[PDB]
C-alpha cells in the first residue's frame, strides 16, 4: 500500500497526505493518474517530487507539469524511487524531456532498459583529477587572455541579447565536430525555436550520431526547469563513469535553474532571502555544480551560459556561481553597442590556465602587456572624455593609439555570424594570435587606420583590408 | 449540493475566500450570485482562494458561490471577427451577442520542438524602415520598445491596415489603455476597412487588475483557433508593462514576497508562457503561424531595466524607438543601431535583399559621423559619399501615418536611392520626388511592378535605369 | 606674432567652452543614474522592513 | 601547549551566508540584507580566540588571517564593515593595481596595521 490523497493545491506545489508509517522519502517520485468520472472533470497524468515532510503524515511536493484540473482527494501512488531516466547507447541521437521520455517521434524506449536516478551525492575528494591542459577554440580573445581548460568548467556571463547563444554555437561548431567523444546538450530555460534549429543543425552536420539532447525549455512550469539539468547530468555521468569516455556538456542557461528554484521557494513556506531568492540558493547550486567534475575514470568539460539579470553582476545568482568555474568569459553591453563582437571584457575575464608554465613565457608576457595597456587606456577615460586628447602627454597618446588597435583587433568574424553579415568567418590558431598581438605592441602597424582591425581574423588580413581601403 | 456550492468568507481588493466547493478543481471558473465570474486559484485544506474577474463591490461575505465545471475558457470562432470584446469574450461595442460555438482554454501548452518550422515568409508591415532594416517574418516574435509617445501604437495600426490584401487575421489587445484612445483606434480601423479581419480585445485602466492580467492570454487563445486551422494570425499586445504592473499588484495583494523592483519571482514566467505560444507550425500540423508584437514602455530610454531585459531575452529581436529623433521630426524614430531582427533576413524577398543589404550599417555610420562632423576639417569622401548619402537616406525613410507603401514601390525607391540617382536631388524635396515617382510608376512603370510582384526578384537593371532616368528628366527641382 | 596671440586666446576660449559643455552632459547622465539608484535603495529598504515585520 | 599556530579562513562571507541560510530555515526574523541580528557576534566571538598568551599561561600564540570577498570593490557593505571593525588591520587588494603590473596588488595607502612597528626587527624598522 502506497496510496495517498491530495490535500492542498497551490500552483506548482501540491500537498499529499499518506497513511501513518508509510511516508515516501525525500526526492521520491509520485504519480497521479486520474480518469474523468463525469463532464465536470478532466483526465490527469502528472508526476510529483517529494520536497518536505510537514508532519502529521503530510508531504509537500513539486509538480513536474501543470496542476490545472487537480481536485482535493485524488489518489496518489508512490513509486518508491526518485525520477529515473534511461542511460547508455540508447540515448545517443535522441531527444528527451525532463522525465526521460523521448520527444523526437523516433519511437519509444523499451521498458527493460537500464534507468538511473537523477539524485546522487557528488564525487569524493580522493576521486578527483586536477591536471590542466589547454583547449584551443580558435577565438583570439579567448585563446589569448583566458584560455579554456580541457576537462575543466567554463562559464559565459552576459546580459540580455549580448551574444551568449552565438558564442556557444560557435564553440559547438569549432570544438564538437572533431571532439571524438560524447556530447550532451541541456537546453534548460531557453527558446523553443533555438532548440528546433539546433536539432536540425546537428542532423545536417551528422554530429547527432554522438549527441544526446534534453531540452525542458522556458514554456515549462518551474518544477520541470529545476530538474532537466539533473537529467542531462545523469546521462553525462553514465558515459563518464561506466565507459571512461571524454564528454562534452553544454548547458544553455544555468541561471534558469536558480530562477525556477526561487519561484518555487515562496510557496514551500521558506522566508525570503536578500533579493527575494531562496535561502538555499548556494546549497542547491553547489549540489548541482559539484557533480560536474572530471575524475580518475573519465573527464567532463562543461560550457555553461549564465544570464545576468538587469546587467547587474552583483546579483546573488551570478555572484555565487563565480566560485564554481575555472575559466570565465564576461560579456558587456557597452562593447556590443560599440560593434565589437564577441564583446568579451578583456579585463573581467579570467582563467587558471594563464600561467607561464602552462602557455609559455612569450604568451604570458604578451597577454600581460596587452592587459596593462588596456588598463591604462581605461584609466585615461575621464581625461579623454572631458579635456580631449590634446592635453595628454606623448607617452599617453601612444598608449591610446595602440590601445584602440588592440581593442579593435580582439574582435573576430564568426562562422555562425555569416547569416547576419554575409562574411564567411575565420579560425585563428593561438600562435598566430600571439604573433599578431606582439607585432601590434611593437608599433609595426601604427600607420594603419584603426577601422582596418575590425572583424578581421589574422594579422595579414588587417594589411589586406587597409590596402583595399586605399592606404 | 455543498460539493458544488460555496459560501464567501472574506472579500477585499478583488480577492475573495470561500468555504465549501469540495469538488472544485484548480483553475476552474466559478460564478457568484451577483453574476460576476471568478477563478479558483488556491485550493487550501478548508477554503478556496478566488480571484474576482470583475466589479467586487457587489460581493459580500455570506454570498453564494457555485461551480461551473469548466476550466478557464474564452469563446472562439469566425463570428468574433469585427467585434470588440472584453477578456472574458463578452461583447462591448453594443452590437448584440456573439454567436460562437467553440471555446479554448486560457492556459495551453506551447507547440513542441518537433512541431515547429523555420520562419521563411515575410510579414509586410508597409513601413519602409521596418521592411528594409528590421524585417519581420510570419511566426516571429518582435519586440517594440520605446518611451512614452514615440509612435508605438501608430506602427501597429499601420501594420494591421497593411494586411488588407494578404491572408492575415489581426488581433489587437489593449491593456491598461485609455478608453478614448481605443475608441479612436477602432474608428480609424473601421475607416480604413480593417474591421473585416480584425478582433479587438480591450481592458482599460479603470478595469480591475485580474482582467488586465488575463487579457493577453485571451487574445492568444483567440488567435490559436485560427492558427491551428492552417491560417496566419497577427497578435499585438499594446502594453506588457501594464500587465506586469497588474500582476505585481495581484501578487502583493496575496502577500507573496517580492524581488527586485517589487516584482514577483515568476514575472519572467508570466511573459515567457505567453510568448512561447507564437510559432510557425510544420507542414505535418497544417503550416499555420502566429506572429506577436509585444510592446514595452521604458523610462528615460533605459533599456537595462528589469522588464525590458526580461522581454528582450524572450523575443527574436527588438525595434527601438528613440524620443529625441521623434521630437526632431524623424518619424518613425527607429534607432538603427539598437534595432535588430534575429529571424529576419531569411524572411525578406530576393528584391529587398539586393538593395537593402548595406543600408543598416550605412545608416549607423552616418548617424555616428554626423555628431562628430560638427567640428574640425572634413575630407571630400566624408562630405559627399557619407554625409549627403546619409541625409538622403534619412529623408527617404520618413513616412506619414496611416499610409502604408506596397513592397515593390519600396524596393524601387530604395534601389533609386542606393544606386546614386538621388545624389543630385536636393535634400529639401526628396519626399516630393518620392511621391511623384510613385505617381509616375503607376502609369509608365507598370511592367516593372508586375514583374517584381510575380517573380519576387529585381528586374533587369537596364530597363529600371531607363525608367528612373526618364522620370528624372521630367522632374523639376524647384 | 600679434595674430598668433589673438588666435591662441580664441582657441583657449573655445576649448574651455567645449570642456564645460562636456562636463554638463556628464552631469546630465549622472543625475539619471543617481535617480535610479535612489529608487532602488528605497525599494530595498522598505522590502526588508516589511519582511522583518512579517517574520513575527 | 606553548606552540605557535597560524590559522587561515579562506571565506568568512560564505560562512555568513550559510549562517543566514540556517537562521532563515529556523524562522528567526531577518535583519538588513536578510542577515540575522547576531551576525556580528558570530565573527566577533570567532576572531577573539586568537591571542598571544602571557608567560604564566605558557607563552603560546595563535594568528588568524580571515578573508573577505567584496562585490565590485564595495568595502562599505555589511559584512566587510563588520569584519573590518574587529581585526587589527586590513590588506586591500585591487584589480586596477593588479592589471597595472604591480603584483601583489596591495594598496599601501589604505592598508594599515594597528600593531605595526612592534612586529618588526630593528633592521626592518630602520
Ligand atoms: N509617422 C508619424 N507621422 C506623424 N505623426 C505621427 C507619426 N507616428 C505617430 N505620430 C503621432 O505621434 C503621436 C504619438 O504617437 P502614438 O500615440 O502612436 O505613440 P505611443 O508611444 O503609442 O503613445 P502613448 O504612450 O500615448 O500611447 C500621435 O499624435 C500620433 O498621431
Ligand atoms: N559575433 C557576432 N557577430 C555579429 N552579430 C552578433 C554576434 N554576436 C551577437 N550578435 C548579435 O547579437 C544578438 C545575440 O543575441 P543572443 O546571442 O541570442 O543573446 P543571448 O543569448 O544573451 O540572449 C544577435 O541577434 C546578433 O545579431
Ligand atoms: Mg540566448
Ligand atoms: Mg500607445
Amino acid at each position: 500500500m502506497t496510496r495517498g490523497r491530495v490535500i492542498q493545491v497551490m500552483g506548482p506545489v501540491v500537498d499529499v497526505k499518506f497513511e501513518n508509517g508509510h511516508l515516501p522519502a525525500i526526492y521520491n517520485a509520485l504519480k497521479i493518474q486520474h480518469k474523468a468520472r463525469n463532464e465536470n472533470e478532466v483526465d490527469i497524468d502528472l508526476t510529483l517530487e517529494v520536497a518536505l515532510h510537514l508532519g502529521d503524515d503530510t508531504v509537500r511536493t513539486i509538480a513536474m507539469a501543470s496542476t490545472d484540473g487537480l481536485i482535493r482527494g485524488m489518489e496518489v501512488i508512490d513509486t518508491g524511487a526518485p525520477i529515473s531516466v534511461p542511460v547508455g547507447e540508447v540515448t545517443l541521437g535522441r531527444v528527451f524531456n525532463v522525465l526521460g521520455e523521448p520527444i523526437d517521434l523516433e519511437g519509444d524506449i523499451p521498458a527493460d532498459a537500464r534507468r538511473d536516478p537523477i539524485h546522487r551525492p557528488a564525487p569524493k575528494f580522493e576521486e578527483l583529477a586536477t591536471e590542466v591542459e589547454i583547449l584551443e577554440t580558435g577565438i583570439k580573445v579567448v585563446d589569448l587572455l583566458a584560455p579554456y581548460i580541457k576537462g575543466g568548467k567554463i562559464g559565459l556571463f552576459g546580459g540580455a541579447g549580448v551574444g551568449k547563444t552565438v558564442l556557444i554555437q560557435e564553440l559547438i561548431h569549432n570544438i564538437a565536430q572533431e571532439h571524438g567523444g560524447i556530447s550532451v546538450f541541456a537546453g534548460v530555460g531557453e527558446r523553443t525555436r533555438e532548440g528546433n534549429d539546433l536539432y536540425h543543425e546537428m542532423k545536417d552536420s551528422g554530429v547527432i550520431s554522438k549527441t544526446a539532447m534534453v531540452f525542458g525549455q522556458m514554456n515549462e512550469p518551474p518544477g520541470a526547469r529545476m530538474r532537466v539539468a539533473l537529467t542531462g547530468l545523469t546521462m553525462a555521468e553514465y558515459f563518464r563513469d561506466e565507459q571512461g569516455q571524454d564528454v562534452l556538456l553544454f548547458i544553455d542557461n544555468i541561471f534558469r535553474f536558480t530562477q525556477a528554484g526561487s519561484e518555487v521557494s515562496a510557496l514551500l513556506g521558506r522566508m525570503p532571502s536578500a533579493v527575494g531568492y531562496q535561502p538555499t540558493l548556494a546549497t542547491e547550486m553547489g549540489q548541482l555544480q559539484e557533480r560536474i567534475t572530471s575524475t580518475a575514470k573519465g573527464s567532463i568539460t562543461s560550457i555553461q551560459a549564465i544570464y545576468v539579470p538587469a546587467d547587474d553582476y552583483t546579483d546573488p545568482a551570478p555572484a555565487t556561481t563565480f566560485s564554481h568555474l575555472d575559466a570565465t568569459t564576461n560579456l558587456e553591453r557597452k562593447l556590443a553597442e560599440m560593434g565589437i563582437y564577441p564583446a568579451v571584457d578583456p579585463l573581467a575575464s579570467t582563467s587558471r590556465a594563464l600561467a607561464p608554465e602552462i602557455v609559455g613565457e612569450e604568451h604570458y608576457q604578451v597577454a600581460r602587456k596587452v592587459q596593462q595597456t588596456l588598463q591604462r587606456y581605461k584609466e585615461l577615460q575621464d581625461i579623454i572624455a572631458i579635456l580631449g586628447m590634446d592635453e595628454l602627454s606623448d607617452e599617453d597618446k601612444l598608449v591610446v593609439h595602440r590601445a584602440r588597435r588592440i581593442q579593435f583587433f580582439l574582435s573576430q568574424n564568426f562562422h555562425v555570424a555569416e547569416q547576419f553579415t554575409g562574411q564567411p568567418g575565420s579560425y585563428v590558431p593561438v600562435k598566430e594570435t600571439v604573433r599578431g598581438f606582439k607585432e601590434i605592441l611593437e608599433g609595426k602597424y601604427d600607420h594603419l587606420p584603426e577601422d582596418a582591425f575590425r572583424l578581421v581574423g589574422r594579422i595579414e588580413e588587417v594589411v589586406e583590408k587597409a590596402k583595399a581601403m586605399g592606404v | 449540493q455543498v460539493s458544488d456550492v460555496g459560501t464567501v468568507i472574506q472579500v477585499g481588493d478583488g480577492i475573495a475566500r470561500a468555504h465549501g466547493l469540495d469538488n472544485v478543481m484548480s483553475g476552474e471558473l466559478v460564478e457568484f450570485a451577483n453574476g460576476v465570474m471568478g477563478m479558483a486559484l488556491n485550493l487550501e485544506e478548508n477554503n478556496v482562494g478566488i480571484v474576482i474577474l470583475g466589479p467586487y463591490t457587489g460581493i459580500k461575505e455570506g454570498d453564494e458561490v457555485r461551480r461551473t465545471g469548466r476550466i478557464m475558457e474564452v469563446p472562439v470562432g469566425e463570428a468574433l471577427i469585427g467585434r470588440v470584446v472584453n477578456p472574458l469574450g463578452q461583447p462591448v461595442d453594443g452590437l448584440g451577442p456573439v454567436e460562437t460555438t467553440e471555446t479554448r482554454p486560457i492556459e495551453s501548452p506551447a507547440p513542441g520542438v518537433m512541431d515547429r518550422r523555420s520562419v521563411h515568409e515575410p510579414l509586410q508591415t508597409g513601413i519602409k524602415a521596418i521592411d528594409a532594416l528590421v524585417p519581420i517574418g510570419r511566426g516571429q516574435r518582435e519586440l517594440i520598445i520605446g518611451d512614452r509617445q514615440t509612435g508605438k501604437t501608430s506602427v501597429a495600426i499601420d501594420t494591421i491596415i497593411n494586411q488588407k490584401d494578404q491572408n492575415m487575421i489581426s488581433i489587437y489587445v489593449a491593456i491598461g489603455q485609455k478608453e478614448s484612445t481605443v475608441r479612436t483606434v477602432v474608428e480609424t480601423l473601421r475607416k480604413h476597412g480593417a474591421l473585416d479581419y480584425t478582433i479587438v480585445v480591450t481592458a482599460s485602466a479603470s478595469q480591475p487588475a485580474p482582467l488586465l492580467f488575463l487579457a493577453p492570454y485571451a487574445g492568444v487563445a483567440m488567435g490559436e483557433y485560427f492558427m491551428y486551422k492552417g491560417k496566419h494570425v497577427l497578435v499585438v499586445y499594446d502594453d506588457l508593462s501594464k500587465q506586469a504592473a497588474a500582476y505585481r499588484e495581484l501578487s502583493l495583494l496575496l502577500r507573496r514576497p517580492p524581488g527586485r523592483e517589487a516584482y514577483p519571482g515568476d514575472i519572467f514566467y508570466l511573459h515567457s508562457r505567453l510568448l512561447e505560444r507564437a510559432a510557425k507550425l510544420s507542414d505535418a500540423k497544417g503550416g499555420g503561424s502566429l506572429t506577436a508584437l509585444p510592446f514595452v514602455e521604458t523610462q528615460a530610454g533605459d533599456i537595462s531595466a528589469y522588464i525590458p531585459t526580461n522581454v528582450i531575452s524572450i523575443t527574436d529581436g527588438q525595434i527601438f524607438l528613440q524620443s529625441d529623433l521623434f521630437f526632431s521630426g524623424v518619424r518613425p524614430a527607429i534607432n538603427a543601431g539598437l534595432s535588430v531582427s534575429r529571424v529576419g533576413g531569411a524572411a525578406q524577398i530576393k528584391a529587398m535583399k539586393k538593395v537593402a543589404g548595406t543600408l543598416r550599417l550605412d545608416l549607423a555610420a552616418y548617424r555616428e559621423l554626423e555628431a562628430f562632423a560638427q567640428f574640425g576639417s572634413d575630407l571630400d569622401k566624408a562630405t559627399q559619399a557619407k554625409l549627403a548619402r546619409g541625409a538622403r537616406t534619412v529623408e527617404v525613410l520618413k513616412q506619414d501615418l496611416h499610409q502604408p507603401i506596397p513592397v515593390e514601390k519600396q524596393v524601387l525607391i530604395i534601389y533609386a536611392l542606393t544606386r546614386g540617382f538621388l545624389d543630385d536631388i536636393p535634400v529639401e524635396d526628396v519626399r516630393r520626388f518620392e511621391k511623384e515617382f510613385y505617381l509616375f510608376l503607376d502609369q509608365n512603370g507598370q511592367h516593372l511592378l508586375e514583374h517584381i510582384r510575380t517573380t519576387k526578384d529585381l528586374p533587369n537593371e537596364d530597363d529600371l535605369n531607363k525608367a528612373i532616368e526618364a522620370f528624372k528628366k521630367t522632374f523639376v527641382v524647384s | 606674432l600679434l595674430d598668433a596671440k589673438a588666435s591662441e586666446h580664441a582657441a583657449r576660449m573655445t576649448a574651455m567652452k567645449n570642456a564645460t559643455d562636456n562636463a554638463n552632459e556628464l552631469i546630465r547622465t549622472l543625475t539619471l543614474s543617481y535617480n535610479r539608484a535612489r529608487q532602488a535603495a528605497i525599494t530595498q529598504e522598505i522590502t526588508e522592513i516589511v519582511a522583518g515585520a512579517n517574520a513575527l
